[PDB]
């Protein structure tokens, strides 16, 4: 049995960071060599798991979150960071036994007319919590007066767009991020690495 | 939710579509400047209209968060920048009249063509013709004809529009809670709120006057030397005791004395420094020029530039297939996009301008982390000063020898040092009195305390005492001589060129002291000095967040403009001039009568 490690990495489109896509992976052989197919990996941080010892352990579940952010926002995909992605869009817990993988996608994403399909949340009442997803698009009231719905002054919608033109810099170019979070619940493990 | 918190969330939803719209507008402008078509003009018009409408809407929705109820400083500065009414305080009719005035003045100056001699078939224009025949002319009669011809036709058209333009600008500035348009312009060198690091809009006038008082003796000595050199070439045209004629300063308005170097060079037998021959026989291109500039910058310590800079910047003209203005400018398009637009020839001057614009680009990359409204120089002279630091450093003979353009067989002597210092003084010192004169005249005009029926009279009586330039022919009130200048006609502040001159030498002295360099200041090399690079970058990465008074101290240790870096930079030239022109009169007589 080979579960979609290839399909999550090789997808035609990637979900926005504000509403990211989480895939629960179970009943698998690890076959982690599929991940290393992609060469241009911009970051392969491996908080809590050795980047060469993955193919010896067994976990109950594996979650592969995938989203698109800027190049300078990849540093916020790490336990203990702060900013606009790590507290309003995608927060990950302090322990976070897992790996973070990100590569540039200025060709697959991005468009000279402006790729506005990739949005993030610039304003929220409270900071996000580890592995929470806020999809609601209500209007943020920023002060002392109810918005009473779609609104203009002191109101302000929450989700902002990125634009992703291909002439941008390197820290402003789209960067597809795939985050692997291994779950080690006290249950019989269903994902294991091959061994003779 | 306090008013400051509301302000912080507005200026966080502004800083995000502003940046997007500014990138769109800058990309439109860049592709027009690289490809002059009609579709590109339409794209610029659309993008600029969208950006201006967004800016106006954001300003009217910012007039809400009151400034007196905000305690933060970054938020206060951002709201100050966003809340400027500008020309909206004027009535609709008055605003449209002012816009038409500005457009007509700009078009008249740009398309101005004098056809006085013979029949109107033979007429010259600005860049090749009139500039060429004013730059290199040995005929007093021809120079007088050209000068008085431009001052007559152009000024007589400018003045009727200029007076009402001044009235409208004064009304707008008064409606903007200022005193006059001069005060509105001076409100850029203003720090209000910071204790110990503060400035006033009249303190700028006081400091500029004091700095000019300090620089005056060197200017008098240089003027005496220039007059002595000019009299020998021009018999009976310049009196030994009088002032200097207006049309004899190379430029049409006498802004720069650089073109007055062939008749002023002291050591003609000694050849000047020039690396064009070796640079062209070493097979150097624009790519190698900019690669060596980036090598100099990384040797100093500043970071290397983005990969997209090389593939997007237009460094060479792509033939005559497409039309593109090649004026050297550094483009900061916004979201990580830095480009340089210039037509690069294999020349020393093009090499130096490449270094200058590359320093501009480095300054732009330094403060890219600052908010959108604070992404600028601390004042409007910091950018030019920072660029000129590297422009000065890259032209040193030591750096040229290290790079490879100057052969080791060449030796350095006090004669070559004096030649280089005299050329530098002609370029730099020769424009400080003119800039101070022009901005003082504009400030006095906008003040309105002087009358209106003697504008040219006071202009010419201030030219004599401040610059030492005498009118060759009498001028009545129908003339508008200052309006013949680009910045005066097109409504541009001019004190930036006076301020940058002091700031650049302040920075150069500070960075040469930090580089552990011993000797003359003009033979300094910031290269291979990571300490100097870090000291420069400390001020460079601040942008407009910190006040310019503190930004100056972060690199120099002073809190205002200082003439002393200029004076120690030009000290060898000053001593040489004092030792040489002691037998000739210094200064200009006040009793001259034509
Ligand atoms: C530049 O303009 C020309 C004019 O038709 C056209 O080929 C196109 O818009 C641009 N081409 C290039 C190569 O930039
Ligand atoms: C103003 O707000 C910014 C928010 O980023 C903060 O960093 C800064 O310290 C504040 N100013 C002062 C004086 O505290
Ligand atoms: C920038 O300069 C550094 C020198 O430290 C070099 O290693 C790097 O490859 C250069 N990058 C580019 C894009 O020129
Ligand atoms: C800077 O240092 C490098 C390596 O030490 C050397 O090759 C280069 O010539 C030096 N340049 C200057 C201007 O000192």
């Amino acid at each position: 049995n080979l579960c979609p490690f290839h399909e999550v990495f090789n997808a035609t489109t990637f979900a926005s960071v504000y509403a990211w896509n989480r895939k629960r992976i179970s009943n698998c052989v690890a076959d982690y060599s599929v991940i290393y197919n992609f060469a241009p990996f911009f970051a392969f941080k491996c908080y809590g798991v050795s980047p060469t010892k993955l193919n010896d352990l067994c976990f109950t579940n594996v979650y592969a979150d995938s989203f698109v952010i800027r190049g300078n926002e990849v540093s916020q995909i790490a336990p203990g960071q702060t900013g606009n992605i790590a507290d309003y869009n995608y927060k990950l817990p302090d322990d976070f036994t897992g790996c973070v993988i990100a590569w540039n996608s200025n060709k697959l994403d991005s468009k000279p007319s402006g790729n506005y399909n990739y949005l993030y949340r610039l304003l929220r009442k409270s900071k996000l919590k580890p592995f929470e997803r806020d999809i609601s698009t209500e209007i943020y009231q920023a002060g002392n007066k109810p918005c009473n719905g779609v609104a203009g002054p002191n109101c302000y919608s929450p989700l902002q767009s990125y634009g992703f033109r291909p002439t941008y810099g390197v820290g402003h170019q789209p960067y597809r991020v795939v985050v692997l979070s291994f779950e080690l619940l006290h249950a019989p493990a269903t994902v294991c690495g091959p061994k003779k | 939710s306090t008013i400051e918190e509301q302000a912080k969330t507005f200026l966080d939803k502004f800083n995000h579509e502003a940046e997007d719209l500014f990138y769109q507008s800058s990309l439109a402008s860049w592709n027009y400047n690289t490809n002059i078509t009609e579709e590109n003009v339409q794209n610029m018009n659309n993008a600029g209209d969208k950006w201006s409408a967004f800016l106006k809407e954001q300003s009217t929705l910012a007039q809400m968060y009151p400034l007196q109820e905000i305690q933060n400083l970054t938020v206060k500065l951002q709201l100050q920048a966003l809340q400027q009414n500008g020309s909206s305080v004027l009535s609709e009719d008055k605003s449209k009249r002012l816009n038409t005035i500005l457009n007509t003045m700009s078009t008249i100056y740009s398309t101005g063509k004098v056809c006085n001699p013979d029949n109107p078939q033979e007429c010259l224009l600005l860049e090749p013709g009139l500039n060429e025949i004013m730059a290199n002319s040995l005929d007093y009669n021809e120079r007088l004809w050209a000068w008085e011809s431009w001052r007559s036709e152009v000024g007589k058209q400018l003045r009727p529009l200029y007076e009402e333009y001044v009235v409208l600008k004064n009304e707008m500035a008064r409606a903007n809670h200022y005193e006059d348009y001069g005060d509105y312009w001076r409100g850029d060198y203003e720090v209000n709120g910071v204790d110990g690091y503060d400035y006033s809009r009249g303190q700028l006038i006081e400091d500029v006057e004091h700095t000019f008082e300090e620089i005056k003796p060197l200017y008098e000595h240089l003027h005496a030397y220039v007059r002595a050199k000019l009299m020998n070439a021009y018999p009976s045209y310049i009196s030994p005791i009088g002032c200097l004629p207006a049309h004899l300063l190379g430029d049409m308005w006498g802004r720069f004395w650089t073109n007055l170097y062939s008749l002023t060079v002291p050591f003609g037998q000694k050849p000047n420094i020039d690396v064009t021959d070796a640079m062209v026989d070493q097979a150097w291109d624009a790519q190698r020029i900019f690669k060596e500039a980036e090598k100099f910058f990384v040797s100093v310590g500043l970071p290397n530039m983005t990969q997209g800079f090389w593939e997007n910047s237009m460094l060479t003209d792509p033939g005559n297939v497409q039309k593109a203005v090649c004026h050297p400018t550094a483009w900061d398009l916004g979201k990580g996009d830095f480009r340089i637009l210039m037509c690069t020839k294999v020349t020393m001057d093009d090499f130096l301008t490449a270094h200058h614009e590359m320093g501009h680009i480095q300054y732009d990359m330094a403060y890219a982390a600052q908010p959108f409204l604070l992404r600028n120089g601390a004042n409007e002279g910091f950018h030019e000063a920072v660029g000129e630091i590297m422009s000065l450093s890259a032209a040193t003979p030591k750096h040229l020898k290290s790079i490879g353009l100057l052969s080791p067989d060449f030796q350095e002597d006090n004669e070559t040092e004096i030649n280089f210092l005299l050329k530098q003084a002609l370029t730099i010192v020769g424009t400080l009195p003119f800039t101070y004169m022009l901005e003082k005249w504009r400030w006095m005009v906008f003040k309105g305390e002087i009358p209106k029926d003697q504008w040219m009279k006071k202009w010419w009586e201030m030219k004599r005492e401040i610059v030492g330039v005498v009118e060759p022919v009498p001028h009545d009130e129908t003339y508008c001589d200052p309006a013949s200048l680009f910045h005066v006609s097109n409504d541009y502040s001019f004190i930036r060129y006076y301020t940058r001159t002091l700031y650049q030498f302040q920075f150069q002295e500070a960075l040469c002291q930090a580089a552990k360099h011993e000797g003359p200041l003009h033979k300094c090399d910031i290269s291979n000095s990571t300490e100097a690079g870090q000291k420069l970058f400390n001020m460079l990465r601040l942008g407009k967040s910190e006040p310019w008074t503190l930004a100056l101290e972060n690199v120099v240790g002073a809190k205002n403009m200082n003439v002393r870096p200029l004076l120690n930079y030009f000290e060898p030239l000053f001593t040489w001039l004092k030792d040489q022109n002691k037998n000739s009169f210094v200064g200009w007589s006040t009793d001259w009568s034509p």
